[PDB]
Parts: C-alpha cells; structure tokens; sequence
C-alpha cells in the first residue's frame, strides 16, 4: 500500500564533478630564480674572501712563531 | 567528486617529469598501418591517432 521506494538521485541533481586537469602553474620567473643565484654565489664569494685573509694572516705569524724559535 | 583530485596528483607526480618522459617518449613507437595490420585495437590504436572507439 505504500509508495515504489528504489535508489534513486536526489530531486533536481547531484553537485557537479569535476573531471578536466587541474595543474596550476605555482612558480617564480626564470630571471628571479637565476638573480637568487648569482646573489647567494657573490655573498659567498666576499665572505670566503675575507676569511681566508684573515686564515692568511694567521699562517704567517704561526710561521713566523716558528722562525723565532728555530735557531 | 574527489577521484579527480587524486588523478590530479598521479599527473603531478608523473607527467611533466623529464625521467618519466626519457623512459617513454619515443619507446615502443608503432604506426597506423602497422597497428591496424596487427590487429590491435583501443588505445594502442588511438596513441598511433586512429579514430576509433567501439
């Protein structure tokens, strides 16, 4: 006596689906990329340059340590 | 409503990878002719651009 009841879709529809690619581009430019790099190299490069100065400096006074206690 | 995501991310892991294209672009390459004479049939049809879906 009761109504035909069966899995059916809801009245109106379901909610779209999303099927097509979805890969977003998400990335800096080239020439940022390579400036980061070439800055970060030159920050480098004056860093190393004052330290092994100095580490020369040192040297020559350990050697010259050295000369004054060699005779 | 969420398959499409995970399929979003097997082509993130392999589509645009240059180790994954060195492995297959140009591997196994069969032509029209030759897929039609050899009895192939779906995709390794359609990857030669045949026209054709049952």
């Amino acid at each position: 006596a009761s109504k035909v009841k069966q899995d059916m879709p809801p009245p109106g529809g379901y909610g779209p689906i999303d099927y097509k690619r979805n890969l977003p581009r998400r990335g800096l430019s080239g020439y940022s990329m390579f400036a980061v790099g070439i800055g970060t190299l030159l920050f480098g490069y004056w860093s190393m340059m004052k330290w092994n100065r100095e580490r020369r400096r040192l040297q020559i006074e350990d050697f010259e340590a050295r000369i004054a206690l060699m005779p | 409503k969420n398959f499409s995501f995970r399929i979003d991310e097997l082509e993130e892991m392999l589509t645009n990878n240059r180790i994954w294209r060195n492995r297959t672009v140009d591997i196994g390459v069969v032509t029209a002719e030759d897929a039609l004479n050899y009895g192939f049939s779906g995709v390794m049809l359609r990857g030669s651009g045949i026209q054709w879906d049952l």
